[PDB]
């Protein structure tokens, strides 16, 4: 029913970042879990996401964003490896079902600022 | 009013269909309250009557009819052409003073003296699932034919047969991703066939899976649950297969905390 989000910042081109999310125990057991990304003006588009276990990945950020998940802290993990200025975003933790985590997610996080300049 | 979602079959292809799907999923479930990556629909007792219903609206030839489906069970109850609507037999009393909300603008309601189940509808059909005809084809002439019974052209055994394949390409496809799949490849490939056996039982489990997904022990099912594949040859006794399967459940219970 919460969804923590931390490690946003700036960085430069080609640096890393880690962003963590603390969810509830409720959503932790029965929900689907991912990472959305969004720039004033455009759509929210999925990044990353945990199913079932499987991972899906957008292809902009394949070879690059991991996302994992620790089971015995209640805390999702997406580390962002080798960034891009198109990678600038506003980053929103979400959980929906397995169907609808890949499209309109159920529950957010407030959104952590990724700059990469 | 009441939410409505829109679809043509002229055109239809996978990525809309697809996403008409999902559209009416999204609006079946808030997705509030999910138990094992599956979504549970609304429980239907303490279900404000603004909340109760959806509409999908079917377009082809460029005749349009307004699908009702109850948001409890994904299921249709009536529709609306024109000025006329007609609607399935309510089996309380609750869900008829809710009917009387769905379409309060028409002239003419007629409320059928039989109810929306696959045995009635099959009866009434001269067929049954397993022999029906299910695609784009079965869909286009079903919109036209449910048209033209409120102008009076199509009769009983069409008007039902028309009623399973919405039911089937509508209702069943937002239950489960299965069956939405298995008529993205027809959609696709231009293909229109009868339902297989994986299907037709899907469709008569849909209720008995959710009462064992809603009351396992953290996903084990308390007793195993019989499905079938495309040959007709299984038991599953979890819930770990199922979650790329069903897509929609009743509320059978409460949430364990």
């Amino acid at each position: 029913v919460q969804l923590v989000e931390t490690g946003g910042g700036s960085v430069q081109a080609g640096d890393s970042l880690t962003l963590s999310c603390a969810a509830s125990e409720r959503i932790f057991s029965h929900y689907a879990m991912g990472w959305y990304r969004q720039v004033p003006g455009k759509e929210r588009e999925p990044v990353a996401a945990l199913r079932l276990t499987e991972t899906n990945y957008a292809d902009s950020v394949e070879g690059r964003f991991t996302i994992s998940r620790d089971n015995a802290k209640n805390t999702m993990y997406l580390r962002m490896s080798s960034l891009k200025p198109e990678d600038t975003a506003v980053y929103y933790c979400a959980a929906g079902s397995y169907a609808a985590i890949l499209y309109a997610p159920s529950y957010w996080g407030q959104g952590t600022q990724v700059t990469v300049s | 009013q009441y939410p409505i979602i829109n679809f043509t079959t002229a055109g239809a292809t996978v990525q809309s269909y697809t996403n008409f799907i999902r559209a009416v999923r999204g609006r079946l479930t808030t997705g509030a309250d999910v138990r094992h990556e599956i979504p549970v629909l609304p429980n239907r007792v303490g279900l404000p009557i603004n909340q109760r219903f959806i509409l999908v609206e079917l377009s082809n030839h460029e005749l349009s009819v307004t699908l009702a489906l109850d948001v409890t069970n994904a299921y249709v109850v009536g529709y609306r052409a024109g000025n006329s609507a007609y609607f399935f037999h309510p089996d309380n009393q609750e869900d008829a003073e809710a009917i009387t909300h769905l379409f309060t603008d028409v002239q003419n309601r007629y409320t059928f003296a039989f109810g929306g189940n696959y045995d009635r509808l099959e009866q009434l059909a001269g067929n049954l699932r397993e022999n029906i005809e299910l695609g784009n084809g079965p869909l286009e002439e079903a919109i036209s034919a449910l048209y033209y019974y409120s102008t009076g052209g199509t009769q009983l055994p069409t008007l039902a047969r028309s009623f399973i394949i919405c039911i089937q390409m509508i209702s069943e496809a937002a239950r489960f991703q299965y069956i939405e799949g298995e008529m993205r490849t027809r959609i696709r490939y231009n293909r229109r066939s009868a339902p297989d056996p994986s299907v037709i039982t899907l469709e008569n489990s849909w209720g008995r899976l959710s009462t064992a997904i809603q009351e396992s022990n953290q996903g084990a099912f308390a007793s195993p649950i019989q499905l079938q594949r495309r040959n007709g040859s299984f038991s599953v006794y979890d819930v770990s297969i199922l979650i790329p399967i069903i897509a929609l459940m009743v509320y059978r219970c409460a949430p364990p905390p």
